């Protein structure tokens, strides 16, 4: 029961069928890996993506430069929504096969749904609050995010 | 090659085995793409021998990072060849010195904030000669095993995918070699059985309406990642001892028993029959044997693709004094900064 | 055969907190997802799908309709059988046939069905 | 890499890891603090509800957003239900008051 | 007895093709193949009786060996 | 030059395929239809009233609802 | 067309209030309940309501008050 | 209870105190 | 240059017997090869070269509108005496740099 | 919908109370149809089904019996999200 | 396809000429039964003499001669 | 009328065997396990259709086959 | 063998449609349900066998056309 509990305060951890000391109910919540930490105050999120960052001088303060394929991905719903209200898909499954072969009216929607939709920038490690920055998106064809030389 | 480097490229390229290097002396007898052949100088020969080397080189295989290694002559027909001396270059070797990069012309200026904090502008020509071009061959794998509502098939039969998407398979339902395939094309048609789907209320109805069939099998074909296009440069089919090899596995393992007799076969030519002999049907039994896989799994076949990464925004560059960077801009070669003579850097 | 299948009786099973190659915080449990779960696209599709069925049942005659929504549990509980349909039309059971097979005639028009074969 | 939905993870009804299982973007404990320090709590909120853990909210976001009502019900996330469960499965008793 | 002698000749014939072979054709396990066989023959064989195999290649003999006598 | 000038000249200036099926009419309207080879909407139009009237089997509720039907497709007869 | 909120948050002041405000002013447009007061420009609801609070023609206030009305009037 | 969430959580405190 | 077919080639990453050079390396050297068409816009030259020396832009088999600017341009090497280089290279006329990969925006039924 | 959170010792009335049912053997999986098995750490009486809307033993599956609990194997019929909870 | 929609344009037209009842009494069935038929079959059937009357190709004609030789071969 | 039915059927019969079993089930959407039982019941009905709509149908193919066939023997 | 297989199992479910479920459940001796689900269920594994014994016969087909062509010549 105590190491079911807490696998410790009992001079020696059991281990399993590796060398390894079993992680024990207590365990799954203290920590830098625990419950508080790890899934409670910070979380994986859906509708983000990540790149490489490039210059792009001729940018305003305001906006920065997205590829073409991360928008595509990152508004999916968006573009599915609007190729059903816009009569270009009669089901949410034909827009997404539409979306899959990247037709040629796909980009337009795209245009459409981003055009004053801003993003959060954010670099790895946020040390203050300048760290988290809204742009709004310019469509890039390219892979790599612009980010405006003053920011 | 390095314009400007230590002395010390020679040393890398021969001493880690990237290079083929004569083992003895001689005169280059035969030149390919795939092999060099050596008529050893009889100061080298031995007496009971015959005074013949033949390397074999390594043409485009896959390393440990989805790099291409592939091995070039360096040598040209009825060439002087010492020992020692370099016969083919591997990746990143020229003529025996390591060349890990290109020597670029490079101008030291701001130019318009396109190389703001470590960015790097880069002209048109750069792409254009394809000299920051690099070949990325990757393996896929699709594995047949055996589940319990029934064993998983490679038939190129696939519902809901129509008669072009399966245009790229043969009959047996393996990509072609040489087939370009795109981002979401099957490579290898695999099904797996399936039963009791449970269908929903207006579904049934739906089914009934368009007279058609549930399917009995799921889709688990093999498909080639989004975004990564290559063609099919090497297909592997790994089939366990008790199964029955399917087309495309009888007729690799035919190309691989022609394979290896025509080398057997020119070994013998160049150039002791015993040996050959023996060899051949050791060589036979290993190519038909059979392959112990993993508990469960029927059959494997393994997809080698070869893409071709050019250049673009976001690839990192770099010196050889740590001058990190980023390339930010592809520049027409008429925007550049260019010399009295015209030329850009 | 027997063989075959001692051979596959599963092995100890791995430990979900075994550390990857890096053993800092990637563990196996990081990689391993939810398999019984409902996509998004998937629960869209069938909220769509269930309107359109809606919206296509509307255009038939009154009795075509409640014997379509019934031989299929459409909305309503467990599927009935030709017999409890005639025990409600008070119609011989070949009759609620004929009528379904006409109804799904009826429904496989174009013009009439093309967003539901959108469907498929 | 991107994303909008993909697979989650099996204890925690999260996303996974990245690119090799098309998973997403950490926000992690310092981003969150980033959040707070502006005044972005619907920022903060749905990206730690709707766009993560909570199982229903999530699916009746990716409808809303579907239809053009870029509204959400945010609800409890799922990994705190883990954390209650866990510690209950100690013998401590906690629970939510004013049921 | 067309059904005896049905079986007669499909006993053996499977008998002469082996036991792996029959197993492998009938995705049978082979140490069932006795059972299957003991308990499924009879059954095929009455049904081919009723079924009349090889009655019309019977008389498909029998217009052969007409023409032939007529050329 | 050419490519430049040209430039500077820029700055200084300054339904009837559709068949049978897509009618869902009554059967003797397409029972009818069918006798008289008339399987397409594309050969429908280019009748007449009159002379479809003289079809057997044929009469004047049958020509009503086929003419409503083209009327309420945006087609007509001609 | 919107680059900066300082017209809107000197109207509304707080630069959360003006937020929530906008917000509710935005979803009303979104829904088919209500229609733009300011020109559209081809603007998103959010940046439409932004406009909107800046000319003076959308507040806390008048918002409720026209909520309120609407209410009175449904009873017709 | 922070930012624009603020006066939701007064106003959660405007229910809750009645 | 815009595409090329070799007579028992499937893909560039592969070699042929008795030609010192790679195929990829062929198609790099094709790439650079000087030649114009007065005539067409597009056409497609061959060439067919057996025994042992350089396979030069010299051995492609030429029409009279097709001019080949430099014939010293070293195409491929034949190292063997029984071994023969067969290719039809496909010459169209155009403007700037036009990679295969938007070359193959629609496959044109390729 | 909740005000505070409330934390204390557990009683063993309380715990039984959040039980819904006793684990009584150590078993799992049955190795060979890998159900749960009847008393085990993963048991469909105690923690609820394996499928959704479907029963284990095979009796019930359909939305229409939700909320009844069999009597081949006795395992109630509901979401499998309950196994979360339970 | 062709073909057969002439076929099948044919044979309602001289359904109509003969009569749906003179039909019925003619082949020994209903009037009900000619005129499902009108919808159920006589389309496929037509279809059927479409591939019908294009005849047999050389080649099969004699694949089927060898075959038909070899079944009468003792 | 009979007699003639029976004609016809005789020779849509020949035509069907020469024809090719598959050609004939993918035609008329009958499933080919089951066709040849499709020819016992629609083939003759059919066939009296034929005969009372004055169809006219020709079986000079099979003279020609058997002609064929002697030229092997 | 695979299309010899296919081919008995097709001839063999001709058979038992053309005599009938019902009647063939009769003459064999079995349930009319036990003809339903042989057909679905071992019919494809004794067509193998038989494709494997060696035991195919004439396509009716082809028996209808030599006893036509036979007929003709005598
Ligand atoms: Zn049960």
């Amino acid at each position: 029961v105590d190491a079911l509990l807490d696998n410790g305060r009992r001079g020696r951890a059991i281990t399993g069928s590796n060398k390894r000391p079993l992680k024990s109910l207590a365990d799954m919540i203290k920590g830098k890996q625990g419950r508080f930490r790890q899934n409670l105050l910070g979380k994986r999120v859906d509708y983000s993506g990540r790149s490489v960052i490039t210059v792009g001088p001729y940018l305003r303060l305001h906006q920065c430069g997205l590829p073409k394929k991360m928008a595509l991905e990152l508004f999916k719903p968006f573009i599915y929504g609007k190729l059903e209200l816009r009569g270009l898909a009669t089901t949410i499954k034909a827009a997404k096969k539409m979306v899959e072969r990247e037709e040629a009216v796909v980009w337009d929607i795209l245009d459409e749904v981003i055009r004053e939709h801003p993003v959060l920038l954010n670099r790895a490690p946020t040390l203050h609050r300048l760290g988290i920055q809204a742009f709004e998106p310019v469509l890039i064809e390219g892979k790599a995010i612009q980010l405006h030389p003053l920011v | 090659k390095p314009l400007v480097g230590t002395g010390m490229e020679r040393a890398v390229a021969v001493d880690s085995g990237v290079t083929a290097v004569a083992k003895r002396g001689g005169v280059v007898q035969y030149v390919d793409a795939s092999r060099i052949v050596i008529k050893v100088n009889e100061d080298e020969m031995y007496p009971g021998e015959a005074g013949i080397d033949i390397y074999n080189l390594t043409k485009y295989t896959r390393s440990n990072q989805n790099t291409c290694i592939n091995q070039m002559p360096c040598v040209s027909l009825g060439e002087p060849v010492e020992r020692g001396d370099v016969l083919a270059d591997g990746p990143s070797t020229d003529l025996g010195e390591l060349a890990l990069g290109q020597n670029m012309r490079v101008a030291f200026m701001p130019w318009n904030g396109y190389n703001f904090e470590d960015s790097i502008l880069v002209s048109e020509r750069v792409v254009q000669e394809d000299r920051f071009t690099t070949i990325h061959i990757q393996e896929l794998a699709c594995v047949s095993r055996d589940t319990k509502l029934g064993p998983e098939e490679i038939t190129a039969d696939i519902p809901n995918v129509g008669e072009a998407a399966l245009s790229k398979l043969d009959e047996s339902g393996i990509v072609y070699i040489g087939a370009e395939v795109t981002g979401g094309d099957i490579l290898v048609g695999k099904v797996t059985p399936k039963g009791e789907t449970q269908l929903t209320p207006e579904e049934k109805l739906l089914r009934a309406i368009f007279g058609e069939k549930a399917s009995d099998v799921k889709d688990s074909s093999l498909r080639v990642p989004n975004g990564v296009s290559g063609t099919v440069i090497d297909v592997q089919v790994f089939t366990r001892d008790g199964v029955e090899k399917d087309k495309r596995a009888l007729e690799i393992e035919e190309m691989q028993l022609k394979q290896a007799k025509k080398d057997l076969s020119e070994e013998l030519q160049i150039l002791l029959k015993h040996e050959f002999e023996k060899k051949l049907e050791a060589k036979r039994r290993k190519i038909t044997q059979g392959d112990d896989l993993a508990p469960g799994v029927l059959k494997i076949v393994k997809v080698y693709l070869a893409v071709k990464r050019r250049i673009q925004p976001g690839d990192k560059m770099a010196g050889r004094h740590g001058n990190k960077g980023v390339i930010s801009k592809i520049n027409p070669i008429e925007d550049m900064p260019y010399d009295e003579n015209g030329t850009p850097v | 055969d027997k063989i075959r299948k001692v051979l596959k009786i599963a092995k100890e099973p791995i430990s979900m907190e075994t550390p990857i190659g890096d053993d800092e915080d990637s563990h196996l449990g990081d990689f391993i997802e939810d398999t019984t779960l409902e996509l998004p696209l998937d629960s869209a599709t069938t909220e769509s799908l269930r309107a359109a069925t809606h919206d296509v049942l509307a255009g038939l005659t009154a009795r075509e309709a409640k014997v379509l929504r019934m031989r299929f549990g459409i909305d309503m509980n467990t599927d009935y059988t030709l017999e409890e349909v005639g025990k409600q039309f008070d119609v011989t059971r070949e009759r609620i046939r004929q009528i379904e097979a006409k109804a799904l005639r009826k429904l496989r028009h174009p013009s009439r069905s093309e967003v539901l074969r959108s469907f498929l | 890499h991107a994303r909008s939905t993909g697979s989650y993870s099996l204890v925690t009804q999260q996303p996974l890891g990245g690119k090799a299982q098309f998973g997403g973007q950490r926000f992690g404990e310092m981003e969150v603090w980033a959040l707070e320090a502006y005044g972005a709590a619907y920022t903060l909120q749905e990206m730690l509800t709707v766009k993560s853990d909570d199982v229903n909210g999530r699916t009746k976001m990716y409808k809303n957003i579907v239809d053009g009502n870029h509204q959400m019900e945010p609800g409890m996330p799922e990994s705190f239900n883990v954390l209650l469960k866990e510690i209950r499965s100690l013998g401590i008793n906690i629970e939510l008051e004013d049921e | 007895n067309e059904a005896l002698r049905i079986e007669s000749a499909l006993l053996n014939k499977i008998a002469m093709l082996g036991t792996e072979k029959t197993a492998e054709a009938v995705g049978v396990d082979k140490s069932q193949i006795s059972r299957w066989k003991r308990d499924w023959i009879p059954k095929f064989s009455m049904l081919l009786a009723v079924l009349e195999w090889g009655v019309v290649d019977d008389d498909m003999a029998r217009l052969a060996r007409q023409v032939a006598a007529i050329l | 030059a050419t490519i430049l000038a040209e430039q500077l000249e820029a700055f200084v200036d300054l339904i009837l395929l559709r068949p049978v099926d897509d009618l869902e009419l009554t059967v003797r309207s397409a029972n009818c239809l069918k006798a008289e080879a008339i399987h397409y909407i594309g050969d429908l139009v280019q009748r007449t009233e009159v002379e479809l009237l003289k079809t057997p089997n044929l009469g004047k509720k049958s020509l009503t609802e086929i003419k409503d039907v083209l009327a309420s497709r945006g087609l007509s007869l001609g | 067309a919107r680059v900066t909120v300082q017209d809107a948050v000197e109207k509304i002041g707080n630069r959360f209030d003006l937020v929530l405000v906008a917000a509710r002013r935005a979803r009303q447009m979104q829904v088919g309940g209500k229609d733009p007061l300011v020109p559209e420009e081809n603007d998103k609801t959010t940046v439409i309501a932004l406009r909107e609070i800046e000319e003076g023609l959308i507040n806390n206030q008048i918002l409720d008050v026209r909520e309120r009305q609407e209410q009175q009037e449904q009873e017709a | 209870p922070a930012g624009t969430g603020y006066a939701y959580h007064q106003d959660r405190m405007r229910r809750r105190a009645a | 240059v815009t595409e090329v077919e070799i007579d028992g080639v499937l893909h560039e990453y592969s070699t042929k017997e008795g030609v010192q050079e790679d195929i990829l390396e062929i198609l790099l050297n094709l790439k650079g090869l000087a030649v114009r068409v007065q005539g067409k816009d597009e056409v497609i030259l061959t060439l067919n070269k057996s025994g042992i020396g350089p396979v030069t832009a010299a051995d492609i088999t030429h029409d009279g509108d097709v001019e080949i600017v430099k014939p010293q341009h070293v195409i491929c090497h034949l190292t063997d005496e029984n071994a023969s280089i067969s290719m039809r290279i496909k010459v169209q006329r155009g403007r700037g740099y036009v990679p295969a990969s938007t070359r193959i925006h629609s496959e044109e039924d390729e | 919908e909740f005000d505070a959170i409330k934390i204390a010792l557990a009683s063993p009335d309380m715990i039984r109370s959040w039980s819904f049912g006793e684990v009584k053997k150590p078993e799992t999986i049955n190795y060979r149809t890998f159900k749960p098995e009847r008393d085990g750490l993963f048991c469909a009486r105690i923690f609820g089904p394996v499928k959704d809307y479907e029963c284990l033993c095979g009796k019930y599956k359909r939305l229409k019996h939700r909320g009844v609990i069999c009597e081949k194997c006795g395992v109630e019929v509901t979401q499998t999200k309950v196994r979360r909870e339970r």
